[PDB]
Formats: structure tokens, sequence, C-alpha cells
């Protein structure tokens, strides 16, 4: 631990990444919410980009704050330090991916249909060795947890289309 | 064992050694 | 470079040290006694600190656990804020190192205990010390004075045994000459040397396995842990346990493994060098004092020595005067008078004889115990080794138990030639050696008490004395009294003795059941609640429980130096010549030797009156005594 020291820095990056998900999921000043809308149509192959509005951000950051809660400075934490936060924001929405209402028609482009096979794929190891596990008979959130370890899945880096993009605040509303 | 243990863990380990008793013929 | 959880380890540690304000108030201590001696001046105690693991498991748990099995990671930042809080506290005008004591749960060890899986964590492994190599200084900075440049150069060195983190491997090689090229001359005096000392760690014999091979783990001590203790001592080093070298891993079997010094605690065991100290509070200086003032004191203490044994007062009143001792005087021209007296029990078997002799072993603070031939005249005294690592000197048991206690047990068993090899230490108190080209003169001031049955088995009256002893005139002389006891058929006394140990063997400690067997305790006591008792197997004085004795001796032994006063000369005297001059078959031979035990038995009374000059009522004590062991008289 001599060789590489440490430091301590004001950013948390847990606390942020909840800052993140609560952001995508309860934001809805532009009925339901702004990013959940908009990645329910990413999930049925129509946007491929998402356009993360900084404006949002610091919207929602207004909002919390003046309600009193408690919210770090999100807006700030990603124009000092934006490479990590685009796999931040990766991360959040690959979690929070809904799935599709309308399945492949034999008019879908490759890249989708290659990206189900590699979910399906996963998927179905996955459930395999959750009754693998449970059939050998030695509570269900520890066999997720050794089933999860114990496969090779295809990594989310590999089964998502859409593309992440920033935009910076507006500089009347700044 | 690693299998055993998370499940049990519901209310790392080192590599096993393995002790072989025989009764087999002596030489 | 700095590193960020190196600094919070150091201001949790600080934190510690703010909550529990002892460690601080003794820090302060330390400095003030030696800025003190620094101005008495115009011995400086040393830059450490002990640390009670409990209140540390206490305050943090995580801190605990981490030196506790982490210790190269946790230890120097502890050690970082002890210096930086002595730093802080040291407003007036070599950092401090840490000491642990407390309960290591799982990592109290053994050497034989001592697996590779204990490795790179704080024990403390307890056994008996073979080995100490005698201390070599370790070189850890050199200053060089270069002539052309009349300027000094230091250079820092290091090893892997100074530091419990792995610094990265440089070579260390000397600075022959400066970096423009002009020769170096050493500095010695301004070069820092540091002391080093390897000591090994055996298994102690009271518990290693019976018949088995033993196992042994070397320990690097360093700076004041050096020289804390001896060969043949009961050692409780709390160390890291450090694993070194490559292992053979690199291209030249397993890893030397060794234990890094953090303190060393010489344990008290019976019938071992190490002295039994004991705390002294307040609250119990006052009791010894108030107790003291006391006319009965003598026989008050007397009678606590072996409650369990009946009777027998006139050898208990000896044997507490013994634990008290004499004052041994030397004078300009050299002479050495003996200030310790020596006691011999004779007496049929079954007397209690021995069971005297264990109660002085398990009540003195220095005791030795040994047999009749078990330890020869070799055992005895001292002899050469004639070790060829060259003709080292080996203490045997007299020195061993220097300003303490020997208890020989069936004397009348001795040889001969065993018994030879004794006058000197009896008398002079030293041991000369004289042997194989080495001449030395070991200090061996021990009191000696001995118990021997008559040579017909039971004492017999129709015989003279000179019969039934068998022992030479000069050993009976160099012993001050010669109790000659018997076991007499009679029926009070008898029945009286009967219900004694019938009591005593209808004894139940409190924390016990009925048919609970007592379970065997240790008790290696550390080399550093009323005062009666209420349980007493005779029955009305009032007797001390046996620690508080061990207190009073303890103080009245260091605090008291009693002198001799012309009151107590006079009746010394007129003993010494009513004794010499009287001829009532005595069973000791009456000589020179009788005046100075008279004068050691009052000194021995005037100690236990805590008394700083001997008085009337000890001389008359004495004599009291004296003719009970020889004429048997008593008042
Ligand atoms: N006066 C006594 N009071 C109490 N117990 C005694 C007495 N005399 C002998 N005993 C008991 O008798 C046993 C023999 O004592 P011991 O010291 O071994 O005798 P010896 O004088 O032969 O060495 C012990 O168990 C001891 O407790
Ligand atoms: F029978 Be005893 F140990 F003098
Ligand atoms: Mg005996």
């Amino acid at each position: 631990s001599a060789a590489l020291p440490s430091i301590q820095l004001p950013v948390d990056y847990n606390n942020l990444f909840n800052e993140i998900t609560d952001f995508l999921v309860t934001f809805k000043q532009d009925k339901g919410p702004k990013y959940m809308a908009m990645l329910q149509k990413v999930a049925n192959r129509e946007l491929n980009s998402v356009i993360i509005d900084l404006d949002d951000i610091l919207q929602y950051q207004n909002e919390k704050f003046l309600q009193g809660t408690q919210a770090d400075d999100l807006v700030s934490a990603i124009q000092q330090n934006a490479n990590h936060f685009t796999e931040l924001f990766c991360r959040a929405i690959d979690n929070n991916m809904p799935l599709p209402t309308k399945e492949i028609d034999y008019k879908d482009d490759v890249l989708d249909v290659i990206l189900n096979q590699r979910r399906l794929r996963n998927e179905r190891m996955l459930s395999d060795r959750t009754n693998e596990i449970r059939s050998e008979n030695l509570m269900n959130d520890a066999l997720r947890e050794v089933v999860e370890d114990e496969t090779e899945l295809f990594p989310p880096n590999l089964t998502r289309r859409y593309f992440l993009y920033f935009k910076p605040l507006s500089q009347n509303c700044a | 064992a690693k299998r055993i243990s998370i499940l049990s863990r519901a209310q790392s380990l080192p590599t096993f050694q393995l002790i072989l008793n025989s009764n087999a013929n002596q030489i | 470079a700095p590193d960020a959880v190196f600094g919070d380890r150091v201001r949790r540690f600080q934190e510690f040290l703010d909550t529990f304000t002892s460690y601080r108030d003794s820090v302060r201590s330390i400095q003030v006694y030696n800025s003190n001696n620094a101005a008495n001046y115009n011995n400086i105690l040393p830059h450490r600190i002990i640390i009670s693991l409990d209140d540390l498991r206490e305050f943090d748990r995580s801190f605990w656990s981490g030196i506790l099995v982490e210790p190269a990671y946790f230890i120097p930042p502890a050690e970082k804020a002890l210096t930086d809080l002595a730093d802080s506290m040291d407003d007036v005008p070599h950092p401090w190192k840490l000491s642990f004591k407390g309960s290591f749960g799982a990592h109290a060890l053994s050497p034989r205990t001592l697996t590779a899986q204990h490795l790179n964590k704080l024990v403390s492994v307890e056994g008996i010390v073979t080995k100490t190599s005698l201390v070599r200084p370790k070189l850890i900075r050199s200053v060089h004075y270069a002539a052309k440049t009349g300027r000094f150069h230091y250079r820092d060195y290091t090893d892997a045994t100074t530091t419990l983190t792995t610094r990265i491997p440089t070579p260390a090689i000397y600075p022959t000459e400066d970096t423009e090229g002009n020769k170096l001359t050493t500095e010695y005096g301004y070069s820092t040397f540091i002391d080093h000392q390897r000591i090994t760690v055996q298994e102690m014999p009271e518990m290693a396995p019976a018949g088995q091979l033993p196992r042994s783990i070397d320990v690097i001590l360093d700076d004041d842990l050096v020289d804390k203790t001896k060969p043949g001592d009961r050692v409780n080093v709390v160390g890291v346990f450090k694993s070194l070298g490559a292992g053979g891993m690199n291209q030249s079997i397993g890893f030397k493994t060794l234990i890094l010094g953090n303190t060393v605690y010489p344990l008290h065991a019976r019938s071992t060098g190490v002295a039994a100290r004991q705390m002294l509070t307040d609250f119990d200086i006052r009791n010894i004092n108030k107790l003291s003032k006391k006319k009965d004191i003598f026989d008050i203490l007397s009678q606590s020595l072996a409650p369990s044994i009946y009777g027998h007062d006139h050898i208990k009143k000896a044997i507490l005067l013994m634990l008290m001792g004499g004052v041994e005087k030397n004078l300009e021209n050299g002479s050495h008078l003996r200030g310790d007296i020596n006691i011999l029990m004779v007496g049929d078997p079954s007397t209690a004889k021995s069971q005297l002799l264990r109660f002085v072993l398990n009540t003195a603070s220095l005791a030795i115990a040994t047999t009749g031939r078990g330890s020869s005249g070799v055992g005895l005294t001292a002899a050469v080794t004639t070790d060829r690592e060259e003709r080292r000197l080996e203490a045997g048991a007299m020195v061993l138990a220097d300003r303490g206690v020997v208890c020989i047990d069936e004397f009348d068993k001795m040889t001969d030639v065993d018994r030879v090899a004794i006058h000197e230490v009896m008398e002079q108190q030293t041991v000369t050696i004289a042997k194989a080209g080495i001449h030395t003169t070991l200090n061996a001031r021990c009191s000696v008490i001995a118990a021997a049955n008559p040579v017909f088995g039971q004492y017999d009256v129709n015989r003279d004395p000179h019969q039934n002893i068998a022992l030479p005139d000069s050993l009976l002389s160099r012993f001050d009294l010669l109790f000659v006891v018997t076991d007499d058929i009679n029926e009070i006394r008898d029945r009286s003795i009967s219900e004694h140990v019938l009591r005593t063997h209808r004894y139940l400690p409190p924390g016990y059941l009925e048919g609970e067997p007592v379970r065997e305790r240790l008790n290696l006591s550390l080399a550093v609640d009323h005062v009666f008792e209420k349980f007493n197997p005779l029955l009305i004085p009032k007797l001390v429980t046996i620690p508080f004795l061990r207190k009073y001796v303890q103080y009245a032994k260091e605090r008291v130096i009693p002198q001799l006063t012309q009151e107590a000369i006079n009746v010394i005297v007129k003993n010494y010549t009513d004794l010499r001059n009287d001829d009532n078959t005595k069973k000791s031979p009456i000589t020179a030797r009788t005046l100075e035990t008279l004068i050691r038995l009052a000194t021995a009374h005037a100690k236990v009156r805590l008394s700083k000059t001997v008085n009337k009522v000890d001389a008359k004590v004495a004599a009291n005594l004296l003719r009970f062991a020889l004429l048997g008289e008593d008042i």
C-alpha cells in the first residue's frame, strides 16, 4: 500500500450513483418521467441515443434543495470529471432498462437481433445454473449470488444498443 | 465448500486439503 | 509519499489517546522525569508506553482487530500518533514506540502452537528463555567528516528486522569517500548505534509435553527491551510474528520466522530466578502501617504463615523472621557480615516439615526448591559448563537464589561431597569457581532452609542428639536455628491434630460445588478483599490473607533498615554469655555464630515491627526463639 498511496477526495461515487438513479427515475418536468419514457423508446428500438440534459440535472438539484432534502452537486461533479460519469450513467441506465413491447419482426437491424440473442442466452445460462444448484440441495438471494459468481455471461457492455451523450448547460439558465 | 458456505450463510476460503485414509494392502 | 489511510489511522489513534487520558498522563510523567533528571545533572526513562488492548477494543473494534491481525499496517500509524502527541505535549523544547498488554484471544500462544497460520500477526508467546546473545550494537546512522571541505556527512541505514513494513531493499554500503571524491573519516561518538539482542524462547517445562523434544522460537529485542531477561527466566514476549528472507525461492528450505519484540514480561514461577514483586497501593501501605502498631503483630503474622499446619508456632515465627531476614553489613576493609538466617528442621516423618518448605517456596518473593541428591554439588552453587560456543559459567540453584530462599528438602540424604560445597555459600555468601583457568566469585546471598529426618528414622531420646543428627559440627554451626521436632503420641495433642486435619479436608472453595473437582491453576505471576481472611482451619486470632502477608514482607524488607541500640546490645551480650558459659546439653554447639544469629534475629523482629531501631523486646523475643531451639524452654 506504500507503492500506491491514497487520497481522500470530496466526491463519493456511491452517493452520486444513488442521485443519478433517483434523477433518472423521478424527473417529470419536461405525464410520465422524461428519461423513463426515453428509455422505453430505446427499448422498442426507436431511439439509439440518450441525451442527458444537464439543465434537467440542475433543475432536479434545485427542486431537491428547495424542498430541503440534501442533494449533492451532480452537475459540478459531471463537469469536473465527465468521463467517469459517462459510465456511471450508462450502468444506471442499464439497471433501469425496461423491456420491449414490440418484438423482432424480420425487419430489425442485425445488431438488435444479435443483442437479443446474447441477452436470452445469458439469461438461459443464469437460470440453468440456478436450477442445477437448487437441485443439488446442499434463501434465493444467496443462490442468485453464487450463480452470478459461477457463470460467464455476456457482459452488459455487449448488450447495449443506445449511445450516451451529455448536453451542456444553457448559458441563460445558468 | 464455497457453495455450501454461501448457501449456509443465510440464517475467501483457501484451497482445501485432501486427506486419504485407506485400508488396502500395505507395502 | 503521504498516504490518506495512514493519516486516517493516525487520527483515529490520536482520538483513542485523547479518550483514555491515562496514556497521556503517563507520557507526561515520562517527559517530566527525563527533564528533571536532565536538570538535576544540569536514569533517563525510555520512550515507551503501554496500551491496554482491552481499552482499545472497547474504544474501536476495527482498530483493535487491525492491530491484532494486521499489525504491519496498524502499528506504525499508532506509533506516529503517539510521537505527535508527545511532541505537542512537550511544550518544553527518536520516535516513541508502543507496547501492548491485555487479552490477545486466540493469538496467545506457546512456541509449540506457533504455526505459520499466525504469521504477520501480533502474538503473545510464553516460555522459558534459554539463549541470550550478547548485546551487539547496530549501526543505524554513520556520520563522516570531510577534511578538505570541513563538513560532516551522514547516511542512514536500515534492515528487514527494523521495519514492520517491507521497505524496498536498498543495499547499504559504507560511504568511503565524498561525492567530490575527498577522503572521508568515520566519526564515532556522533554516529548513532542502537542495541540488538537475539533471545530464544523455549516452551516451559511446566507445560511442555513430557518425553518429547522441545520447540524454540527466536525473538529479536532492540533498544530499551535488550538485557531485560536472563537465561532460565519465564517470559511473556508479545510481538509481531514476522517472517523474513527470500524463503529459498530466489535462485541461490522454508522461510525464516522470528518475533519482533514489542514487550518483554519476565514471569514469576515457583523455583525460578524471577522475583515476585507486587504493587503497593496507598490503601495497602496504610493498612500495613496501622496493623504494625499492634503489640501482638508478631503472633498475628506468625499464625498466618501455615494456618493449615497445627502448632509449630515457634517454627512459623522462625520462618517469618527468615522471610524478613536481617541486614547484611559491609565494612570499609572489605569484610562482609552475613545478614541472612538459616533454619534447619530435623524430626520424625509426617511432621509437616516438607509442607512448611513447600509453603516457603510458595510465599517468598524469590525461592528455589531442591531435593536431597537431585541437585548435586554441581547443581547447587555453580560450575563451568565448558560450552563449545567458550567455557561459559552456569549459575546453579544458590546463585539463582540471590537475595532469596533455598528450600532444600531431605537434607540428610545429601551426599557428603555435596554438603562440602555448601559451607561457603552458607557463611561467606559467595561461590568461588577457581576452575579450568576461570577465577570468579559469584554472589550468592541466599537464606537456606532444610528439612531432614534423623538417621534412625525417629528421633531417639535415649541417644544423644549428636548421634541422631549425624551432621558435621560445622554445618550445624552454620545453621542459625536447629529445630528438633518429634511425633509424640499424646491423646489431647493428637485429637487436636485430627480435629484440625478434618476441618482442613472439609473445605469447599467459594466458586465451587460439592462434588466439583478442584481445577489446577498454573498461576504464572508477572514480575512488576479485606486484609483479614474469614476462613480459618484453626479456631480466636485475626489471620491475614497470604497475598497481604506477601505485601507486608515486601514493604518491610525495602523500607525499614533497623540499627542496633545499646539497650538491645546489653541483652544480646548477656544472653550470649549465659549460653556459652552454662552447660545444659544444648542441641547445637554454641559459638560466635550464636551471637551473630541473636543479632540477626533481633534485627528481623525490628523489621517486623517497622522500627528504625532494635529495641529490648526484639532482643527478648530472639533470645526466646534461640532458647526454644536449643533448650526447649518456652514462656
Ligand atoms: N501438625 C500438622 N498439622 C497439619 N497437617 C499435618 C501436621 N503434621 C503432618 N501433617 C500432614 O501430614 C502429611 C505429611 O506432611 P509432610 O510435610 O509430608 O511430612 P514430612 O515431615 O515427613 O516431610 C501432610 O499431608 C501434612 O498436611
Ligand atoms: F516422612 Be518426612 F517427608 F520427614
Ligand atoms: Mg519430607
